[PDB]
């Protein structure tokens, strides 16, 4: 702010204002909320939950079964070098 | 230089003294000058 003599700066802005209103009431509000409605335990999905395998791994089961059977042909005899 | 300053209304006056008047004359004066004020704030 800058005042500057003589011509000063009103020193107030006096008492000739206008008083427009007397609207300046913000009037209480009063008021009773219920939310009530009946709550049923349960909401569909498609899924909730899971998580999900992104590759699996081979599985496999497992069998045997047989005997011990078999057919053979023999080397023939050698003469003993040494010993 | 020496402004005219008379404290008293009149002490000094600016003369013509004229040869020949025709009708109608007249003296339109013309002036500068400076002069105060009542007061000076800060």
């Amino acid at each position: 702010a800058l005042i500057n003599p003589q011509f000063p700066y009103a020193g107030p802005v006096p008492i000739p204002g206008p008083a427009p209103t007397e609207t300046m009431p913000l009037l209480n509000y009063r008021v009773e909320g219920r939310i009530a409605g009946i709550q049923q335990a349960r909401q569909f999905m498609p899924f909730l939950q899971g998580p999900h395998r992104a590759v699996a791994e081979q599985t496999y089961h497992a069998i045997g079964t047989g005997i011990q059977m078999g057919q053979t042909f023999n080397q023939p005899l050698i003469n003993t070098q040494e010993g | 230089d020496k402004p005219i300053y008379t404290l008293q209304y009149g002490n000094v006056g600016f003369v013509v003294n004229p040869k020949t008047v025709n009708q109608n004359a007249r003296l339109l004066m013309g002036y500068e000058y400076f002069t105060s004020r009542t007061e000076l704030v800060n």
